[PDB]
């Protein structure tokens, strides 16, 4: 496994903004909540190879879909909602170490798709206000979306 | 350390923080001891600029008292928040998009840096001021006790009456104030306003607001009595208004259009204060 001995299961994470400053919010599939993509790391690639992977996956766009305009210097955790770790599964993973990209959609929208996986975890999304993510995310991974959108806005702002 | 700034706008004085990138939580509690000037902080009313609860609108604020409860009165603080989220550098937006406890409303930053509020067409109808009277004309008369004169009202979601004086520190208002504030031809009061005319875009003015008597700025006052003196005849497109608690730009062009009213907010300090 990629778990480190705490138990934090390397990620990453993507903002995916637009011209007008807004970002991009994912609903998760068969579900209520929404969220920023992130995905898992896996053994080999390095972040910025695991973020245009899950970019992909999730998102459907190419290399040449995105700019990478910034990403946070070390790595932001959260540990799990301890009703939510699975135990029985060793070892288990308590939390998330996640490393977060902000990029800027440079195509146009017709080019998000969340079907290029046979098992997407997204069937849905819209645009948001800069900030609507941080009331609006769940509350265990809240400190984190913080911190990210508060090291990202300087960008955001300097733009359009 | 939860950081805030110090800000004063509309002649009140306003502890602004910033709980966008701040995890801070407002318990009555916690706001009673920040109102203390000697244990927290020290302010008149307290601004907290929040996340928005919509994806189409930029922010959400809220303002509490000293006592520690939520303040509900339209447009208050509008001019310390919308300078306050571009100081931050938390927005660079000039038209900011924002809730509050009594809806939603859009600020334009001016490039001078003062903010504009758009407040609505006012209303001259006597059914909604409301106004004991046959149907709206320009001025009015009514008999305050000894003594005639000459007014016009007007509603802006609260009632509004206005009078011309020839200079506003030559004014009875505590004699003549509430006597017009409670008089039978307002059902559900009035703020009065004394007006003087200086120039067609230059307006000195007193305002006796409805239950609390004159302070040192009423908004609604100000655009009231602009918007008579144009719908009077006696004042152009955009008016200076001065009052004691400092200087108000209105604008209007007139029914079938919104009054615009520009303020200043001046940001005052920064701090910290370990909670
Ligand atoms: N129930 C729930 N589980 C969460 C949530 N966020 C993270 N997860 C945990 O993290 C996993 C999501 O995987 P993710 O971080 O998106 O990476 P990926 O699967 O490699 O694309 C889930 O299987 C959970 O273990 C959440 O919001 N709700
Ligand atoms: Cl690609
Ligand atoms: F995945
Ligand atoms: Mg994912
Ligand atoms: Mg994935
Ligand atoms: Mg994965």
């Amino acid at each position: 496994s990629m778990i480190d001995d705490d138990g934090y299961r390397p990620n990453v994470g993507i903002v995916i903004c637009n011209r007008q400053g807004q970002v991009m919010w994912a609903r998760r599939f068969g579900q209520h909540s929404w969220q920023f993509p992130q995905g898992g790391i896996n053994p080999g690639e390095s972040a910025e190879q695991a973020m245009y992977r899950e970019l992909f996956e999730e998102v459907g766009l190419s290399r040449k879909d995105v700019r990478i305009l910034a990403s946070t210097r070390n790595w932001l955790r959260y540990k799990l909602p301890k009703r939510l770790v699975r135990w029985d599964t060793k070892p288990v993973c308590i939390g998330q170490k996640q490393k977060w990209f902000l990029l800027q959609l440079v195509s146009g929208d017709a080019e998000i798709n969340m079907q290029t996986s046979s098992t997407p975890e997204f069937d849905g999304w819209r645009w948001v206000s800069y900030w609507y993510p941080v009331r609006q995310v769940v509350s265990f991974k809240r400190d984190v979306y913080r911190r990210v959108m508060k090291e990202f806005a300087s960008v955001v702002m300097s733009l359009a | 350390s939860m950081q805030f700034s110090k800000m004063h706008g509309l002649g009140n004085d306003f502890m602004v923080v910033d709980a966008v990138t701040q995890n801070v939580f407002f318990s009555p509690e916690l706001i009673r001891r920040l109102a203390d000037a000697h244990l927290g902080v020290g302010f008149d009313q307290l601004l907290v600029v929040e996340p928005p609860y919509d994806p189409e609108l930029d922010f959400h604020y809220r303002i509490f008292n000293a006592d520690g409860s939520e303040v509900a009165q339209c447009g208050n603080g509008a001019r310390c928040f919308a300078r306050f989220v571009r100081l931050k550098g938390l927005t660079n937006k000039r038209d900011i998009r924002v809730s509050t406890a009594n809806g939603r409303m859009v600020l334009t930053v001016t490039d001078d840096d003062l903010v504009r509020v758009n407040m609505g067409e006012p209303n001259f109808e006597p059914s909604a001021v409301p106004f004991r009277a046959n149907k709206a004309e320009k001025t009015y008369i009514m008999r305050a006790a000894e003594q005639t004169i000459l007014c016009g009202v007007v509603s802006m979601g609260n009632p509004h009456c206005v009078i011309q004086v020839d200079d506003v520190d030559t004014a009875a208002v505590e004699t003549l104030g509430p006597v017009l504030e409670s008089h039978e031809r307002f059902p559900e009061r009035a703020n009065i306003g004394f007006m003087q005319v200086v120039k067609r875009e230059h307006i000195r003015l007193r305002v006796y607001e409805r239950g609390a008597g004159e302070t040192q700025a009423c908004g609604s006052g100000a655009c009231a009595a602009v918007a008579v003196g144009i719908q009077q005849g006696l004042l152009a497109e955009e008016v200076r208004v001065e009052l004691p608690g400092g200087r108000l730009d209105i604008a209007w062009k007139g029914p079938g259009h919104p009054l615009y009213m520009t303020g200043p907010a001046v940001h005052v300090a920064d701090g910290f204060i370990h909670l």
